[PDB]
């Protein structure tokens, strides 16, 4: 679903380790879009841990 | 009517039949406390909601404190074994509590707009999970 051409045109000045850590930040910023709380995520994170 | 209808306190059974009652009590107080903690966290003043709440019991039932309070009386009518009173409190509490829910809901739909609209689209079931 991701148009990787735009992403590559957005990461031109970076390096291969940053090219590897790009999808992590993309998922973080994509989950940033919705309206959600903190404490439930701590609860589920702790339970799954 | 619940005290009148229910059997005498020594005739009602115990053992593994009184373990469901404890389950109902604990689940009621969990749901109500979670609903209260979620509702009171987002309000700046005593009752002034800054945003729309859609977490925990709010992602199951649109009015969770009300449902928890009625479920308290339902477990109470289960305790002395009087289902008929349980049904009658279902009727009367549902009527009054739906009236107040309609008033509150129309107020905060007017004051918030699309957010609670799509939230109510997400959770239609207003008091009981997929029963009403």
């Amino acid at each position: 679903l991701v148009d990787w051409r735009k992403v590559s045109e957005k990461t031109t000045l970076l390096r291969p380790i940053e090219l590897k850590l790009v999808p992590m930040a993309l998922e973080s910023s994509a989950f940033r879009s919705k309206f959600l709380d903190t404490d439930e995520l701590l609860s589920y994170v702790s339970w799954f841990a | 009517l619940a005290a009148f209808e229910g059997p005498e306190l020594h005739r009602l059974p115990g053992g593994w039949a009184n373990v469901g009652i404890w389950i109902l009590i604990v689940i009621t107080m969990l749901m109500h406390y979670d609903s209260t903690l979620y509702l009171a966290r987002y309000s700046e003043k005593v009752v002034v909601p800054t945003a729309v709440v859609q977490f925990g019991p709010y992602r199951w039932v649109r009015h969770p404190i009300y449902a928890s309070t009625m479920l308290l009386f339902a477990a109470y009518c289960t305790a002395l074994r009087a289902p008929l009173s349980l049904l009658f409190l279902l009727a009367v509490c549902l009527v009054y509590y739906n009236k107040k829910a309609k008033m509150e809901e129309e107020l905060m739909v007017e004051s918030f707009g699309q957010s609670y609209s799509d939230y109510a689209d997400k959770v239609r079931h207003k008091f009981i999970p997929f029963v009403y």
